[PDB]
RNA sequence: ACCUCGGGAAAAGGAGUGGCUCUGACGGCCCGGGUCAGAACUGGAACGGACGCGGGGAUCCCGACUGUUUACUAGAAAC
RNA sequence: CAUCCGGUCGAUCCUGCCGGAGCGCGACGCUCUCCCCAAGGACGAAGCCAUGCAUGCCCGCUCACCCGGGACGCGGCGGACGGCUCAGGACAACGGUUGCACCCCCCGCGGCGGUCCCUGCUAGCCGGACACCGCUGGCAACCCGGCGCCAAGACGUGCGCGCACGGGCGCGCGCCCCGCGGGCGAGCAGCGUGACGCAGCGACGGCCCGCCCGGGCUUCCGGGGCAUCACCCGGUCGGCGCGGUCGCGGCGCGCCGAGGGCCCGACGCCUGGCGGAGAAUCAGGGUUCGACUCCGGAGAGCGGGCCUGCGAGACGGCCCGCAC
RNA sequence: CGCUGCUGCAGUUGAAACGCCCGUAGUUGGCCCCCCGCCGCCACGAGGAAACGGGAGCGCUCCAGGCAGGCCCGUUGGCCC
């Protein structure tokens, strides 16, 4: 019964708009997916990453992710891409309450294990700052994929002014 | 600017471009608008972001391109364009001047004061009331009278 | 609401179909296929009304079930199969084959053709699009889809389909001077040379074409179908889209009714 | 619809009990009856079980579809390769290659058409 | 409701409230305040957990009111 | 397809209403020789319903005591169309006009066709298994239990062409602008390359791809009465970041601002309010109605909620409360 | 019923000029430039439903009708709205 029609909403003036129809299955919206992480592998290993699949109007299926673990992350200015497990979620624009639960949302800044990206550090002088993150086992990456709309969490390693901005916000914690 | 709780970047411009030199240094994406309109210099030279701005953002101009005066610039990067028009009644062959208000997105590239003529161009439903986006502005004087104009 | 409509009311049905108001409370519901309802006419209507070969819908189904008629060379059993411009309706058992074109008054007309003419049918490319790994495809008015077209062909350029090998034969490109036949609206059913094409950037390219009566008709690119270069190419109806006016048709009607 | 629970209780009308083991005992029902199942295998693997194209290798009854003239009754075999069937699949596999072959040929021509123009 | 427009009014009539674990606000020039929000999570269905601390409404009669009054039987509508 | 005439007076001329004169379209009375066409429980009860009836067809897959009848089931396709009514709803539906560079779609038609692996492939063709059915039963009725055999263009699995390729991801034009095209008015597609993923059909090679037809929203302009309704709104109005959706959007949620609407009548309220195409009457101008034939909308006693499917918030589907 | 009045009502006395002045919204504005740009504006298009209403033709025996008919404009069923 969750619906995205504007029949139940007011006008520009703020006038009540009379309802002329009952709910439509063409206007329905499904409940939101909380894409948690398998962060605590100790007691979360008992549930492998699970991606559900929901039928949609047209019969086309949208895979929706319930629990995720790893996604393709790419260092663009180095052309180094590897599948990396997501260690932790930090700093979301929508709410920092989400960050506590680790629920993944497109645009959340995550931390990924640098062990897959180890070869790039040995390759000489790739960028500068990102190399230090590879030397320490945590690299910041933004999830660029919508978990729950494709059931995947791929992303990009943060670089440039964006990396600095995110780090500055996360400096005290 | 820590208070900005989210980094705002043009989607097309890879963040890495700001480093290195000039090989693929386009640091700005400016798209030609069609229907014979010219790109403002402030979209090319601008340092603003704005997804809704037609020239430097992910919005398309298609459909009716009406023109109207600016009722007010009070909203955040938006204007309520007032467009005047005449409605004819046949029984009394006299007409009735009728006015409508339409919300429009104002690009930072443009700067409008109330009363200015703005050529709004139709765009994707961008908000509850915004389905039009300013495509060009021509300035008007401080005080020249309200003047009914149905251009 | 809910899904699709599988019924057509008689007065809703297109005027050109010329169905009787008191003839029925329902009209054939035209099916989907190569032509749309506004730009089609059901196979049952050609056989029941103009041909009169089958007295009732039931007889038309019996004939179709036995594959008596073949359109485009293929025997089709659809009573409601959509039929439109340049479709070759050939009934071999009766020994008579004709094309389906447009009359000056806009009703679809059966125009007799020779065996060479029967073989090929003209087509109009709506546009060329990239799909399935990037191969180009051209979509004809008859919805026939042709992969890998020759590069010169553009949007709105008439081409000719072999219909035996079903491939492109030749291209008569749309340009100033080339003879065209209007397919829709007030000037539907008129063959004229193109005087000019108005670009009208933004929407509705509007073209002006004039027949040999010195009268120019102004019609947008949507219903302009090229029929050969300066030559009319494929055989055209006897009136030849010359635009008979109402007063002139009044005299013609009176001569016909003079005969008893 | 109202259903009843798996636990059995003092009130009851019908209980259905399969037998894991009767025991050495002899019961007039279940030890004095051996069931001759009416139906017989109608598939390729099932025909190759009881009797080890094997269409003729089936027992035959004389019953009509609806129930002096008697039709010898054979239940139709299924999943058995006919010689035309094997052939039918064989030409579709060849047809699939032909579709690839024609597309393979059309592809070189189209690459060439752009190349010859430039 | 009513009103001398000040009141009535804390009207009536409700909802929340604990502990822990956090996250924002707010100054000065890395240094201070401990108040105000917003969350989770937890508890026999609990939290102003003692204590402190209006029952409420509708009227009628007198006296406008705050005042004062028979020490020691009237605190009033009396003065 | 332009008209008047009786009634204020002792008389008279006015203004002014009153009443007649015409046509409808419903009722009511009286009466009716035939034939043709033709409305018919809409009118403040969208009150309640007894009965019978309105949705089937197929023959894919026959070991049902005629035959190759084509029971029954299983499968398949339709039941979402159509019919019915006007309760709801007054910047709405609806009508013309746009858009989707913000989309979804069965059939049909015309195309296109390749599907990594390691294992596990049987590919001359693979597993099991469910009714129908046989028996054993429980039912007041409804309704179903258990046991055993057996089939599919049903099901489960998989043969398969590392330019094998569903989704999503990262990257890959500019130099003031605009002047070829795969394709536009519009930087849009497509793909090249890396990381992911291994989805679909592949057991009588269809996935996909257009067009259509339908849908969803979208622009513009029109879209009641009341001032004894003058101020109104507070997700209200914008911006951002997400989620959700077929998608776009306060649509929802955070976050941040303070908008937004209004004598060119906002907001409220009422409507014995479906709207148009149209209809009645009619010099010209006009007035009133539009349930009802076509089109779009909305609802099946009332609120809700769902499943199936390509499409239903379906009621001759389900589930719940509520009356009956 | 020109008793709703845009055509097209009436306000000295029949009903009816606010007691007066200022006054914003609203509505209304003298004369002037020929030769361009927008606005209305007029004409003619195009585009999209028929039925209906007109309206061509046709003797349903007339008629309300209907698209007919008859060796026939590729018989018709035009066209306007």
């Amino acid at each position: 019964g969750i619906t995205h029609d504007k029949m139940y909403k007011r006008s520009k003036t703020g006038a009540v708009q009379g309802k002329w129809h009952k709910k439509r299955k063409y206007n329905l919206g499904r409940q939101p997916a909380n894409t948690k992480l398998i962060v605590k592998v100790t007691s979360k290993k008992n549930e492998g990453q699970k991606i559900s699949t929901i039928r949609c109007r047209g019969g086309n299926i949208k895979r929706r992710a319930l629990r995720l673990s790893h996604g393709s992350f790419a260092w663009g200015s180095a052309d180094i891409s590897h599948k990396a497990r997501i260690l932790q979620v930090v700093y979301n624009s929508t709410s920092n309450e989400l960050v506590r639960t680790n629920t993944l949302v497109k645009g959340c800044v995550v931390q990924i294990d640098s062990a897959p990206f180890k070869s790039a550090l040995s390759n000489d002088t790739l960028d500068k700052e990102i190399l230090d993150q590879i030397r320490g086992d945590h690299i910041l990456a933004r999830i660029s994929s919508r978990p729950g709309q494709v059931g995947t969490a791929d992303g990009y390693i943060l670089e440039g002014p964006e990396l600095l901005f995110y780090q500055k916000k996360l400096a005290p914690k | 600017n820590q208070h900005e709780r989210a980094y705002h970047k043009q989607s097309q411009i890879f963040q890495g471009r700001f480093l290195r030199k000039d090989n693929a240094r386009c640091l700005r994406f400016y798209k030609s608008i069609g229907m014979g309109y010219h790109t403002p210099i402030t979209a090319i030279n601008g340092t603003y972001i704005d997804k809704k701005c037609p020239f430097t953002g992910n919005v398309s101009i298609r459909g009716r391109i009406l023109r109207g005066v600016v009722h007010s610039a009070k909203m955040q990067r938006s204007i309520i364009v007032r467009r005047d028009y005449l409605h004819f009644v046949q029984k009394y062959k006299r007409y009735e001047r009728r006015h409508k208000h339409v919300a429009a997105h104002l690009s930072p590239c443009f700067r409008v004061k109330e009363g200015d003529i703005v050529t709004i161009g139709e765009c994707r439903p961008l908000s509850k009331t915004i389905r039009f986006n300013v495509i060009k502005v021509e300035p008007v004087s401080e005080a020249a009278k309200k003047r009914f104009s149905p251009f | 609401a809910r899904g699709v409509r599988k019924h057509l009311k008689r007065l809703n049905a297109p005027k050109h179909w010329l169905l009787d108001k008191m003839g029925g409370i329902w009209a054939p519901r035209p099916t989907n296929g190569p032509h749309g309802l506004r730009e089609c006419i059901p196979l049952i209507l050609i056989l029941r009304n103009r041909l009169h070969y089958a007295n009732t819908y039931a007889e038309t189904s019996m004939i179709l079930q036995d594959k008596n008629v073949l359109i485009d060379g293929k025997p089709r059993t659809d009573p409601t199969f959509p039929v439109g411009f340049m479709d070759v309706f050939e009934i071999p058992k009766v020994h008579k084959t004709f094309r389906v074109l447009y009359d000056v008054k806009g009703r679809f007309t059966l125009v007799p053709i020779q065996s060479n003419e029967a073989g090929f049918k003209l087509c109009r490319v709506q546009k060329i699009f990239l799909g399935d790994k990037g191969m180009p495809y051209l979509s004809t008015h008859d919805a026939r889809t042709i992969r890998f077209p020759h590069p010169d062909i553009k949007t709105n350029d008439t081409i000719k389909i072999n219909l035996k090998t079903g491939k492109i034969d030749e291209w008569y490109k749309f340009d100033i001077g080339k003879i065209v036949m209007v397919t829709g609206g007030r000037n539907c059913g008129r063959i004229g040379t193109i005087q000019a094409i108005d670009k009208h950037m933004g929407s509705y390219t509007m073209i002006r074409m004039k027949d040999t009566e010195g009268t120019e008709f102004l019609t947008r690119l949507c219903n302009v179908f090229v029929i050969g270069n300066d030559s009319p190419a494929v055989a055209i109806p006897t009136t030849k889209g010359i635009r008979p006016d109402i007063i002139k048709n009044r005299e013609l009607r009176l001569r016909s009714i003079a005969k008893r | 619809k109202s259903i009843r629970g798996c636990i059995v209780g003092p009130d009851l009308h019908a209980l259905s009990v399969v037998l894991v083991d009767a025991g050495d005992k002899t019961l007039p029902g279940l030890t004095d009856v051996v069931v001759p199942k009416r139906l017989v295998p109608k598939r390729a693997s099932k025909i190759r079980r009881l009797f080890g194209p094997k269409d003729q290798m089936l027992v035959c009854e004389l019953i009509k579809e609806l129930g002096g003239e008697k039709k010898l009754k054979y239940p139709k075999v299924q999943r058995v390769v006919t010689d035309e069937k094997y052939a039918r699949k064989q030409r579709v596999i060849a047809e699939k290659k032909e579709i690839m072959r024609k597309s393979l040929q059309q592809l070189e021509e189209y690459k060439a058409l752009l190349s010859r123009m430039g």
